[PDB]
């Protein structure tokens, strides 16, 4: 819409977006992951018995 | 595992005169090791164990 | 050289995109990420020091 002459952001290269705008060569190669929670180790040993 | 491996690009309009020079200025920064510096100072921290 | 010398339209294969080639040929979007990597033999016995 003319509000910006460029997009400098983590904007992934897509098929739909490529039809309307021209992406540069990627400056960062990556993919999609899943983020989940973590636990600190405890050894879960109740006692010496 | 990584899925949908699509990189980050600098979006511009299809009529832009900078598209040729922007991509070349990104490929050059990849070979010169500049984009590995931006990885070091911003992405590669690793903080805790 | 084939694409530059007009002998072919495309050069599908393991052509890596770099700066000097792209100034004489017109690449496409990468279909797989590559670069430069170092291949070394597997390390021998490496129990963590002072464990
Ligand atoms: N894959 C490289 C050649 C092999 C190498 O990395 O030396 C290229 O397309 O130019």
């Amino acid at each position: 819409s003319g509000q910006a002459d460029m997009i400098v952001a983590p904007l992934t290269i897509n098929n739909e977006r490529a039809q309307y705008i021209e992406f540069s060569k990627p400056f960062k190669y990556q993919g999609l992951t899943i983020l989940v929670k973590k636990e600190i180790p405890r050894s879960t040993l109740d006692s010496f018995m | 595992e990584l899925f949908f491996r699509s990189g980050f690009g600098i979006g511009m309009r299809k009529d832009s005169p900078w598209k040729q020079n922007v991509s070349l200025s990104i490929l050059k920064s990849h070979e010169n090791g500049f984009m590995e510096d931006l990885d070091k100072t911003w992405v590669r921290y690793q903080e805790c164990d | 050289g084939e694409v530059v010398m007009k002998r072919a339209y495309m050069a599908v294969g393991s052509l890596t995109i770099n700066e000097e080639r792209s100034e004489v040929v017109d690449f496409s979007v990468p279909f797989i990420e590559t670069g430069i990597s170092v291949m070394v033999s597997r390390s021998n016995g490496t129990v963590s020091p002072s464990a």
